[PDB]
């Protein structure tokens, strides 16, 4: 969850509305196992 | 490199880019009590990164017009997290602290706010006004609680003391135009080697604005003031059932 | 035994307080070094910041061209003892004949320095103290004058039963100590120990003596703190028969080898009561003088 | 590291690009929320858009810590504090800061 | 020698005139989870003496008719002292357990009593008496809290087990013609080196006549069965606000 | 760093579990020494205290007097291995032609082996289990019939999409393993390993699998863990169009490489369903047989 | 900005404890994630089509 702990302040000129790009991935302990087919297959018909 | 900073405590961080050094009160930092300075005999409980955290306890709005506030240590936290259990449960307490207050504005804003700490903070009444009533302070003034309690009389801190002297105190200033967080490290301050959560607060802490807040009509006007804090050190003693005061 | 490596590598129970300065001895006043021109960037002494909380560390030899000077001026007058070591007026008894107070020959002060401006503000410049004490007590009628007169004063330790009498069995004093003597000797002086359950007395206490709710009626005990209160000083005529003259006795205390921790700021309002901070809020007054512009003397 | 679409609720074609990024704004102090995901990596919601949720489909089970950058994008005159907390299992969505 | 016995943890002491010894539970001392059989990365709290002594939860009467009792842990202490609030704020919980159940009487009166730890002690219904109905136990019957529940079939142990096998478990007996408690410590048992202590009961406690109470009328007919328990090497992560369940 | 003496000389860390007793090769059943005729006071063997909790440690050879035996006799066959490395049914999956169940040529069985009583009651004689294990796939028509038809096996592990019919395109199987054999050849047969999350499978799970309220509507969750679902076993006969044949696949597992912790009481009373212990109330029956009286066979 | 992803790691941003981590990373290496036989082609050869 993200919160406002002070708050957004901008000077007189400057957009009262800014935007947050969020960037995802894993640490280096991070490991998968037991390999299985995604959720999605992504074909409706025969691919022609 | 000075401006900028980490702190990290338990599974708390916190991070700043305009900060202005780091204050460790009377020079020393907290530890723990030792084994000549202390006379209960039973071994103390040291819950280390349970209570030994970051607590953001409360958000007072900046205005042209305000006067200033203050909170009571350990009393803003008796009722939070593991750290509230612990001084509910135990008769005996004690720990430093790590104090952040937090306020930003922008390039154009401009204001001071002087934060303190003040051991031993006792409140005194205007005396009726005339000075012939011997009034004392309520349960709510002396121990605020989270939400802290706003300054009648700043000038004489509500005390009959001359807020012009309390940089004798540790304190950091935060100047708009400079940085946009104070950080005070508090060591345990008392003149006994552990004492009550519930009935004595060691030291206060002061937030008040010497130099008011200003901004042109237009400039973002909601100015927060947040206050975070982390015991340090903490022990308890003296086991039984949860009193809260 | 210990074994997971977190606990190996724990800092937890250091007892050591790291402490990031250390005393020097300094028995003058600091000499001035001869200094001379600089015209530097980089270097810039004159510029500070506040914010941090520090005083600013520019000296005279970095603003100015200063000379040389041999500073040999005296630094010890200023110290604790110095300040404190010097009796002062906390205490006044009064044994009238024929009055409202004290009719019955006999009184209990309860010791308390708080009630004496000049003093009280001196020790309040700290928070906590500790300290050993010489009480002189000076006794004589209302007009200065000396009558030939015996005195007994008692100290009463809390939980000593308190004269209410000029005849209370309580002045057998078989334990507590007392002093007996005449208003013709000179002034009854003795030495006084650091007596507290504490490390030292504090002049302030942000809390409550007990438990439980701190309902209005009780709110007169916030500040309270029993370890500052060291007990009860009687006085008596000695005799059965009520004493011919009325006395004042004044008691004077002198501190020495005295500690202080915390220092805070100094009273700049009346003090009205013993027992707290409280000030007459409608007339705050400023801390000192005032001017009609800040572009005139 | 790849775009974690926290602002996953536009789902017409011309505002998908919506989904990319999400706002902050002048509030009333009053310690607001600004959003809330779920952790979870290969669990439907916003982890979908990262290829680390599309691979981590391709297995049963994983296993470490996670990590989630975020880059502020308004203007350089504009300041601010934000809290960001993890909650582990068991704690319900937060009620307040 | 072996009849009598004290048993000292935190600031709680136990001590017994008839004792047949201590059971520890599969050979096994209670001790912390290792650096290698570890998961979470989170640095814990251990607490240490503020959890780890000695809580008397409960108390049943032996009676006559009485069929046999059952306790689930760490449920029975999930909202007691500073160990319920740690389980309470804390995802993660592990620790092992002191259990001391008394029961006196007189060299007059007779009957015995069977003390069990069960590890997954999964309860099971009567499905309707006929076996078609697919019922399931009540949330207040598989985490009873410290009032324990009382067993509706104790040969089958509620569970389609005989009660008859379960010596194959840690246990002691109470004997009254012998000894008036039992005293069993158990290490942490589990397939995870730690686990919520609100979702999962690691093992359940049952005290069951085998040998029925009697005694002679004039005999005290009151002979009541006191439960207490004492947490062992607790330690706790994934710390964040407090939940019950 | 460390420096107060309680947490220098504490024991909070300690992960190394002091064990009271140790394992000792024993490949044969133990011998029998010659005993003689012993008429002590002090010693006495034959006396125990089951209170205690421990059973008893007399021997044969001090309750009377025995001869020399050597025993060989091994105890190879009663090692876990020897005790669950036979194979046995566990799941049975049917393909009928028209029928009320599976009318669409392919079918999905949840892998859980507690459908049948004596592969349940031997394994739940354990609390927690760690195994590989080997299973087996025979497939004929309801008469035990061998007939020229092909068919698709493939593990769907959790999170893997369920085929919903004999043409879903998950029977691509690019990821998840398939098999794909005749029912005239020999029965499949594969080695799977230990799969679960946990370091061992559960047969008992006192508790819940998420947090919440456990209202009555939930209830059915009540010793489900995840740990133990290790997904679908699906099946479908390999075509378009609806098979001539109705098929029945009997699945049979065989455990290896097995470690077993916690034993407890075995299974007294018929199993009614799979998730859970339940048992007929009205129709509890003692472990085994009876007699009239206990003073006559 | 700088294109990189974040170097910030568990021990930095909280307290941590020590953790042996054993777990394989086997399973994803190329040849484990594509060498599983999957469908690729379909042939009919029907009768009268
Ligand atoms: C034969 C009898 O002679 N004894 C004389 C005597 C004189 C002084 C005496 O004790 C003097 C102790 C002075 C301590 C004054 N303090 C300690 C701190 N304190 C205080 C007062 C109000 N608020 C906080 C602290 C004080 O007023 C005992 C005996
Ligand atoms: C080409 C496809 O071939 N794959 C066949 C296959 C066979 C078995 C398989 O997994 C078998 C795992 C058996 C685990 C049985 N367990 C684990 C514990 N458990 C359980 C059941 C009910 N309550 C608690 C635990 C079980 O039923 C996976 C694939």
């Amino acid at each position: 969850s993200i919160w406002y702990q002070t708050n957004y302040v901008v000077p007189i000129g400057a957009p009262n509305t800014a935007y947050i790009i969020a960037l995802a991935a894993a640490q280096k302990n991070f490991t998968m196992k037991l390999c299985k087919d995604a959720s999605d297959i992504l074909q409706t018909g025969t691919i022609q | 490199s000075d401006r900028v900073a980490q702190l990290t405590i338990g599974n708390s961080t916190i991070t700043t880019q305009e900060a202005a050094n780091i204050i460790v009160g009377y020079g020393e930092w907290p530890s723990y009590c030792s084994d000549s300075d202390a006379t209960a005999v039973d071994k103390p409980t040291r819950p280390d990164v349970s209570v030994n955290r970051f607590y953001t306890l409360d958000t007072k709005l900046w205005e042209k017009s305000s006067k200033g506030w203050y909170w009571k240590f350990p009393d803003v936290l008796t009722e939070t997290g593991v750290f509230g259990q612990n001084a509910q449960f135990h008769y005996l307490y004690r720990s430093g602290f790590c104090i952040h207050v937090q306020c930003n504005a922008s390039k154009f804003h401009q204001g001071a706010l002087l934060v303190a700490v003040l051991p031993e903070y006792v409140i005194g009444t205007v005396a009726g006004g005339t000075g012939t009533e011997d009034t004392h302070p309520p349960y709510k003034q002396t121990q605020p609680g989270a939400d802290g309690f706003e300054l009648q009389h700043p000038y004489v801190l509500d005390a009959g003391i001359p807020i012009s002297q309390l940089t004798v105190c540790p304190h950091q200033w935060i100047n708009l135009r400079t940085n946009n967080c104070a950080t005070i490290i508090v060591p345990y301050i008392n003149a006994l080697p552990f004492d009550s959560a519930l009935n004595h607060c060691n030291f206060g802490l002061l937030v008040v604005p010497i130099s008011p807040l200003d901004y042109d009509q237009g400039a973002t006007p909601v100015i927060p003031i947040t206050i975070t804090l982390a015991p340090m050190c903490s022990e308890f003693a003296g086991l039984r059932q949860a009193v809260t005061q | 035994g210990d074994r997971v490596a977190d606990v190996i590598e724990s800092s937890i129970g250091d007892s050591v307080s790291r402490a990031l300065t250390h005393a020097l001895p300094a028995p003058t006043g600091q000499n001035t070094q001869v200094s001379s021109h600089r015209l530097d960037t980089g270097k810039v002494p004159a510029l500070q910041a506040a914010e941090i909380g520090a005083s600013s560390n520019a000296s005279d030899e970095s603003m100015i061209e200063t000379r040389c000077v041999l500073n040999s001026h005296s630094t010890a007058e200023t110290t604790l003892d110095s300040f404190f070591s010097r009796a002062g007026l906390v205490g006044e008894i009064d044994l009238p004949l024929k009055g409202t107070t004290n009719p019955n020959g006999y009184a209990n002060w309860d010791i308390d320095i708080t009630g004496y401006a000049q003093m009280r503000r001196k020790v309040e410049l700290f928070t906590y103290m500790r300290f050993d004490a010489e009480f002189t007590f000076v006794a004589c009628t209302p007009t200065g004058e000396v009558v030939p007169q015996l005195l007994q004063y008692m100290f009463v330790p809390p939980g000593a039963p308190k004269p209410d009498s000029r005849e209370s069995l309580a002045w057998q004093t078989a334990t507590n100590p007392s002093v007996f003597v005449k208003l013709s000797d000179p002034p009854a002086q003795v030495s006084v120990p650091f007596m507290s359950p504490a490390s030292a007395y504090q002049w302030f206490y942000d809390g409550y003596p007990t438990f439980g709710e701190h309902k209005q009626e009780k709110d007169l005990e916030y500040g309270a703190c029993p370890n500052n209160m060291m007990g009860t000083f009687s006085v008596r005529t000695v005799g059965t028969s009520k004493s011919k003259y009325p006395l004042v006795v004044r008691i004077y205390m002198r501190m020495k080898h005295v500690r202080a921790w915390i220092p805070r700021p100094m009273r700049n309002q009346n003090y009205l009561f013993k027992a707290n901070p409280n000030y007459a809020g409608n007339s705050i007054k400023p801390t000192g003088a005032s001017r009609t512009a800040i572009t005139t003397l | 590291e790849t775009i974690l679409e926290v602002n996953n609720v536009p789902t017409n074609a011309t505002s998908l690009m919506e989904r990319l990024r999400f706002p902050v704004s002048a509030q009333a102090g009053k310690g607001e929320l600004c959003a809330v995901f779920r952790a979870d990596p290969g669990r439907n919601g916003p982890w979908q858009s990262t290829l680390l949720g599309q691979l981590c489909g391709y297995y049963t089970q994983w296993s470490g810590s996670l990590e989630v950058t975020f880059m502020f994008t308004g203007s350089f005159m504009a300041t601010g504090k934000m809290l960001i907390a993890y909650t582990p299992p068991g704690g319900p969505l937060p009620k307040d800061r």
